[PDB]
């Protein structure tokens, strides 16, 4: 088995964040760690400026900046989970931005048990060393090229937290440690010249039983602040100050930040999302934020909430409390999909178009996330105007800076619409013709308007509206093609071309030429620092099929590209993306050619083809968020944008667009007038990016999700935390989805202080509103959820697998299988089947219901009497958490990667154990790829694939795929977000918000790409100089085997990104059959289409 | 309360004192292939850590171990799938720790005390001219896994370390597995795979057998603890082999708890239906647990389980102190009332002041958890 794994959506969750002067000793920087990703920013004081976004070959564990003595800016230390240590410097020179490795190595010990409270990466204030607590009972020291390291035997094994003390002649570390006697704070002096530890400056003072964090406080204070559950203590030898505020009792302080560089103000943060200010001791509650993983104070009053459970934030710390009393106000919310605990692919909106709905986030940050491939349009006006052949915005008032007019072209006709705010009205523009189809019109030079029709070129004055000039072809022949800017016009009359200039009350015929063939399309867009005057005319011709760059006014040929084919160019456009000049040429067949253009020579380089529609594409330029874009109108409307100096094409979610133009009116600001075959729509464009994310906050934990088409709704299992009140029940912490349901219901019992309440939510597949909420029983933990039809019955039921959880019980002794019918906006309970265990998983099996009751696998039959009837029972000796199926074969999965294959015998009415595997390792998810293969997520962020003559051979499974993903997969799902090279498609949702795609490959394609990977790795420069082969190596505390049966899609896709002479280097002798660079472009292009 | 010295059985005094002691330890690398001798008359299964007393008197077995002392000091003990057809796919290495040579009655005789070390997989059983076999075996590695949460927590919440202490165990679950919220499983599920948790669930029954147990004696390590517990469970050979295949301490404790809960009544293997004793009568008269391997004067190893009350037993002959495995107690042969199957012995105190005044030493081969 050979598979392909690629990132569909990068990780979104924030793992850590820092502030310093990395880019320049002037610019205030904010560095965000999104696992494998590093986001570098500048604090704009009027926003947040994104400079660069680099990806690494490791999961970031440590990320702290440092400036050792004489340095131009800051040096960044990064330590990966695989112990990849590196020092990175920022390097900028014009448009080129590159991260530079100053020192790198691997600090992993030949032996040792990785410590309980994770990896700790601390730096001496004077930049004298790097302190690492990776293993219990040792202290690794890296003095700040090959990153040389040494250990110091630390006597106190169980270290909670540690920091490098400030104001020291000799480096000192202060750490909270725990022994059987108690939990006490201690100090040690680290000597480099002695390579060992010596007694600390002060005594081993006893601290709070739950003392969790050590805060390194600067001069003139010195010493350390120890944060516990109820107490905040301070130690400095003889100087001691112990405060116990009741305001911090509720939740534990998990993260801090320094506000004043001297050490007088600290930002504290607890697990519930509260924000505290530790003043220098006094604590004050500022307000509520997202559940912060990390906090960063930056500039004046602005704060960055780095969240992992929910959307990250930008918040303001006003000294003035509002009506509610909060000193915290929410500026900007940054989408975080992580964690994805469940998900499903549904054909919402249009069939064939895949959409991904996920159970994302936790607790108050709980939400549903809808991820749709492609940009969207927000409609504001809709007018019935069929068969529009052209659209143009106008400003009838020269004094006004906004559009107040919209000119429409039709078959031998022209209509004019006036925009009186939000009101669109049919009017007539004086000077313009209504009886002729228009090729162009708009605002031109010397406060005038132009109208190019099939008959003439009309120049109209703005005060008053009247005809000033009118150009016609000498023999009164019709204008075929037309291009116009502000001061220039180039028109075609078959083979003939005419160049005119727009002067006051005059259209001046500068030059004219005859072409080799009939003119198909024209463009005179002024590019670069060309003040409204273009010295280039881009032209497409019939029969010879060519894109030609001509010089104005001479009409002299500079370049002629031979497009090839019988299909003639329909649209041609000169454009500028990310300061780079391009030529865009659309063909009648739907194909689009794109090259880079040299403004001086007129040379077309780096020819690239892209298939858009089936219809001839029409290219119109538009400005979105102070950036130039190209809207490609076809039956697959697309936006042509720029990202890392490479053109990106993202589909617009619209059935078809024929013509469009941008409209900035008083009623419709920074809008797009879009036309199809039947109607004119006026609206706004979303964010220009590949995928779209709709956030449906639940304000509670979503756990499981599935879909019912017959009901046009989603079934969602969700839990809310409620505290025990002074009554025989519980009270909520805040309103949430399950509380605020349209119609509410509760389970009726028949079976024999912070509580978790479980609910089945019913959410409409359009609005996403809580139509219904069925609250489960007291102490009932809802586990599995499935939407299916069973037996002979034609009604689709929502089935839930529960478990009765009590603190005394270890393994749930009770559970239910609850059958619900969703009709009349309420859930009718059809069947309540009590089982002697936890219903960990359920699946529809060929018309029956397969469910797992702890260690047993039951098959239930749906009778006429509408009650699930026990058929056959397989007793597994392994807990059946995972339960997946394909035909008459079942997959059983344990948390310890103990897989066993079952098969239901139709004639026998029993289960037959095909093959089993028992390789202890934590398993988080598992999916069936095909009849013989199956994919799973194994411990230490890895993926794997198990495959299927003698009885001993056939009864034992074979591990054919091993891969270090770098992510913790929670869900696998068969589907695709896109409307053959590869076999099948499995999407995966991770803890960090990363979505991925896994597909199958042929023996040949696998080897082709595996060979290509090794070659690509010899070219590509790695951040921190980490070997790709190492990063992808299957890794656990024990074995670290190289990756097998897997292709890194993310590495293979960066072939389309490398320089063309480097592509040539990679393809040189690649292959036996020979491999062309243009062949490998097609193969790799094809693979980018899967997602 | 019991006054008997629970250390006395573990030290195999009947074997005699004044034995040559060996300290030095040999351990073979994991997955490594080794060729180890097998003792022709050992038919029991040894668990790693379990003490195996031997009394050898056959010239070939005597010469074998005599030569063994000069080198490795380790031999292989096979877990027989079919004891009659001498079929074994698994086993454990045994390292000699106590040794003694005697010459008597015209023969050269040797007494050893060995301990289970490393489990193995049988590759081939070659045989020698003198009768003693050799086994090409592959060492099975002990598979140690990190916390279930270790992978999911690479964050700020990491620095949350581990009657009346009932709430401690709930606070422990709530704290340790808090990050289960990031996953698709609840904290109570993760506890079913927590080594510390599963150990406490086992320790719960280990205190029901050892009323005078001090936690200092018990191993902190789940590897040692899972094994110690396996060696004192009165279960059939089919079930013991299944436990020996287990590579993880977690999988083992989970298996052991399952056995411990289903364990109710112990019957006569021969009758199948005659009930002899129950789980409630089981008690640890030794530190090794309620069950241990002991040798009779003819080298036959009887793994005996200590119970306070037994039932369909009939005794024969008068008590004897000769070669007693529990010093201060006299044994008398006990058999099934129905079929006459030798079930073990009734141990009766030789002094009025001893506690317990009587108990039963039942041989696990005679028993059936049916
Ligand atoms: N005397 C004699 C002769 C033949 C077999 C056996 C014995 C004594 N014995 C057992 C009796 C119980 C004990 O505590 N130690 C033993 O050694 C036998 O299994
Ligand atoms: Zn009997």
């Amino acid at each position: 088995s050979y598979n392909y794994v690629v990132t569909a959506q990068k990780p979104t969750a924030v793992n850590g964040c820092v502030t310093g002067h990395f880019t320049s000793a002037e610019d205030l920087n904010l560095l965000i760690a999104k696992n494998t990703r590093l986001e570098i920013y500048v604090v704009t004081a009027e926003g947040l400026r994104p400079v660069k976004e680099v990806g690494m070959y490791g999961k970031i564990a440590v990320m702290e900046l440092f400036r050792p003595k004489g340095e131009s800016k800051d040096l960044l230390f990064i330590l990966t989970a695989k112990y990849n240590a590196c020092i990175l410097e920022y390097k900028q020179s014009g448009e080129s931005i590159d991260i530079i490795t100053r020192a790198h190595g691997n600090v992993q010990d030949r032996i040792g048990r990785p410590s309980e409270t994770g990896i700790i990466g601390i730096i001496d204030p004077e930049c004298r060393m790097i302190g690492l607590r990776l293993y219990d009972g040792l202290f690794k020291v890296i003095p700040l090229k090959e990153l040389k390291a040494f250990n110091i035997r630390l006597e106190e094994l169980h270290v909670i937290d540690v920091k490098f003390l400030y104001g020291c002649q000799a480096p000192t570390i202060c750490f909270v440690y725990q022994d059987p006697q108690g939990r006490h704070v201690k100090t040690y002096e680290v000597s480099l010249r002695e390579k060992e530890f010596n007694k600390g400056p002060w005594k081993q003072e006893n601290v709070e039983a739950e003392a969790s964090m050590v805060i390194a406080v600067p001069e003139p204070f010195g010493g350390a602040i120890i944060i516990g559950q109820e107490s905040i203590t301070y130690h400095n030898g003889d100087k001691y100050l112990a405060i116990a505020p009741p305001i911090i009792k509720q939740s534990t302080i998990v993260c801090h930040n320094r506000v004043d560089p001297n050490g007088s103000r600290y930002l504290l943060g607890d697990m519930e999302g509260r924000l505290f200010m530790l003043l220098l001791l006094r604590v004050e509650l500022l307000g509520e934020t997202s559940i912060a993983e990390c906090l960063t104070y930056l500039d004046n009053g602005v704060v960055f909430v780095g969240s992992r459970l929910g959307d990250s934030q930008l918040v303001k710390l006003n000294v003035d409390s509002n009506e509610q009393g909060s000193y915290v106000v929410a500026m900007e919310t940054f989408t975080n999909l992580g964690p994805i605990v469940d998900m499903c692919v549904v054909d919402l909106e249009r069939q064939g178009q895949g959409q991904l709905v996920t159970c994302s986030g936790a607790f108050k940050e709980g939400s549903l996330r809808i991820i749709r491939n492609g940009i969207g349009i927000h409609e504001h006006a809709s007018i019935d105007l069929p068969g529009i052949k052209g659209l143009w915005p106008l400003r009838s008032d020269p004094n006004r800076e906004t559009d107040d007019t919209l000119v429409l072209s039709f078959v031998g006709q022209t209509r004019v619409l006036m925009l009186n705010g939000e009101e669109v009205e049919e009017t007539e523009l004086m000077g313009f013709v209504d009886d002729q189809q228009t090729f162009f019109c708009g605002n031109v030079a010397h406060q005038q308007l132009i109208q190019i029709t099939s008959a003439s070129v009309r120049l109209v004055s703005q005060e008053p509206k009247a005809l000033v000039s009118e150009w016609k072809e000498p023999q009164a022949k019709n204008i075929s093609v037309a291009s116009c800017n502000s001061s220039q016009v180039v028109v075609a009359v078959g083979r003939a071309l005419y160049y005119l200039q727009i002067h006051p009350q005059e259209l001046r015929q500068i030059s004219h030429t005859e072409m080799e063939h009939e003119v198909a399309c024209l463009d005179i867009t002024p590019l670069g620092d060309s003040n409204g005057l273009s010295p280039l005319c881009a032209i497409g011709l019939w029969t010879d099929i060519s894109a030609r760059i001509l010089k104005l006014p001479s009409f002299e040929l500079l370049h002629k590209e031979m497009l090839g084919g019988e299909i003639i160019p329909r649209s041609i456009l000169m454009t500028t993306f990310e300061s780079s000049h391009y030529l865009l040429c659309a063909l009648g067949d739907g194909a689009l050619f794109y090259f880079g253009l040299n403004i001086e020579t007129g040379l077309l380089s780096d020819r690239k083809k892209v298939t858009l529609g089936t219809q001839p594409t029409v290219l119109r330029t538009f400005r979105s968020l102070s950036t130039t874009n190209v809207f490609a109108c076809s039956d697959r409307p697309t936006v042509i944008y720029s990202s890392n100096h490479k053109l990106v094409f993202s589909n617009v979610n619209l059935k078809e667009v024929n013509y469009m133009c941008p409209l900035n009116s008083d009623g419709y600001p920074d809008s797009l007038a879009l036309a199809n075959n039947s109607t004119l729509t006026i609206g706004t464009i979303d964010e220009i990016q590949k995928l779209h994310i709709r956030t449906v906050p639940l304000y509670e934990s979503p756990r499981k999700i599935c879909y019912q088409e017959v009901s046009q709704c989603f079934g969602v299992l969700s839990s809310r935390i409620e505290v025990q009140d002074t009554s025989g029940g519980t009270t909520a912490l805040r309103p949430s989805a399950s509380t605020q349901a349209l119609s509410s219901s509760v389970s009726s019992s028949k079976l024999f202080e912070e509580v978790e309440v479980h609910n089945l939510l019913i959410i409409d597949q359009h609005t996403f509103e809580v139509l219904h909420a069925h609250q489960f029983l007291q102490n009932e933990y809802a586990l599995s959820l499935v939407s299916c039809k069973l037996g002979k019955d034609p009604n689709t039921y929502f089935i839930v697998g529960t478990a009765m959880v009590y603190p005394e019980e270890a393994e749930p002794k009770q559970g239910r299988i609850v059958v619900f019918q969703y009709s009349d906006g309420k859930l009718q309970t059809v069947a309540e089947k009590e089982v002697k265990g936890a219903v960990y998983s359920m699946v529809e099996f060929n018309g029956k219901l397969l469910a797992s009751i702890n260690s047993t696998v039951r098959l239930y039959e749906w009778t006429t009497e509408k009650e699930l009837r026990t058929e056959c029972n397989h007793y597994n000796n392994i807990m059946a958490l995972y339960l997946k199926t394909k035909g008459d074969f079942i997959l059983v999965g344990d948390l310890m990667r103990s897989v066993l294959l079952l098969a239901y015998k139709p004639m026998e009415g029993n289960f037959e154990e095909i093959a089993r595997d028992f390789n202890p390792n934590w398993m988080s998810a598992v999916e069936i790829l095909d009849d013989d293969n199956f994919l799973g997520a194994e411990n230490a962020f890895n993926l794997f694939v198990c495959q299927k003559t003698t009885d001993e051979e056939r009864q034992h499974l074979q591990e054919v795929g091993l891969f270090h993903l770098g992510e913790f997969v929670n869900v696998f799902c068969h589907g695709s977000l896109v409307m053959t090279p590869t076999q099948g498609s499995v999407l995966f949702g991770t803890v960090n918000g990363m979505i991925g795609l896994v597909t199958s490959l042929s023996e040949s394609w696998y080897n082709l790409l595996l060979d290509m990977q090794n070659r690509l790795n010899k070219v590509i420069k790695s951040v921190g100089k980490i070997e790709h082969s190492f990063w992808r190596s299957f890794h656990t505390e024990r074995k670290t085997e190289p990756a097998t049966g897997f292709i890194d899609g993310d590495l293979i896709e960066s072939f389309l990104d490398i320089s063309r002479p480097k592509m040539q280097e990679v393809v040189a002798n690649l292959q036996k059959r020979e491999a062309t660079a243009d062949d490998l472009i097609k193969v790799v292009e094809e693979l980018t289409r899967i997602h | 309360m019991i006054n008997f010295d629970t250390s006395l059985p573990t030290s195999h005094m009947y074997l005699g004192s004044d034995m040559e002691e060996f300290h030095g330890r040999t351990l073979h690398d994991d997955d490594s292939c080794q060729v180890i001798p097998v003792l022709p008359h050992v038919m029991v299964m040894l668990i790693p850590g379990q003490t195996l007393p031997l009394q050898l008197f056959h010239p070939q077995e005597v010469s074998m171990v005599r030569n063994l002392i000069q080198k490795d000091r380790t031999f292989a003990v096979l877990a027989y799938s079919n004891v009659r057809e001498r079929e074994a796919h698994f086993g454990t290495t045994a390292e000699i720790y106590a040794y003694r040579e005697e010459q008597e009655y015209g023969i050269e005789t040797v007494k050893v005390k060995a301990i289970g070390r490393q489990r193995f997989k049988v590759l081939e059983i070659r045989t020698q001219s003198d009768g003693i076999q050799q086994a090409k075996v592959q060492i099975l590695p002990e598979r140690v896994l990190p916390s279930t949460m270790s992978a999911v927590q690479l964050q700020s919440l990491s620095r949350r370390h581990i009657r009346a202490f009932r709430q401690w165990w709930q606070k422990y679950q709530k704290r340790k597995f808090h990050c289960a919220s990031l996953t698709s499983w609840p904290p109570w599920l993760y506890s079913l795979y927590d080594a510390e948790t599963l150990m406490e669930r086992v320790k719960r029954q280990l205190h029901e057998w050892d009323e005078n147990l001090k936690d200092e004696s018990l191993p902190t390590n789940p590897i040692d603890f899972s094994y110690r517990v396996a060696a004192c469970l009165p279960i059939d050979d089919a079930l013991r082999i299944q436990l020996l295949k287990i590579g993880s301490a977690i999988q083992r404790l989970r298996c052991e708890l399952d056995i411990m809960n289903k364990c109710t009544s112990l019957c006569c293997k021969q009758c199948q239906d005659t009930e002899i004793t129950t789980k409630n009568e089981i008690f640890s008269l030794s530190l090794c647990g309620p069950m241990a391997a002991y040798v009779n004067p003819h080298g036959y190893i009887h793994e005996t389980l200590t119970v306070y009350k037994a039932c369909n037993l009939n005794l024969s002959g008068r008590p004897s102190t000769e070669h007693s495995w529990f010093p201060g107690y006299a044994w008398t042969i006990a058999q099934c009332r129905i079929c006459g199957n030798h079930m073990g012995w009734k141990f009766t105190a030789t002094k009025k002041d001893m506690s317990p005044q009587k108990f039963w030493g039942l041989t696990r081969s005679a028993l059936l958890p049916r």
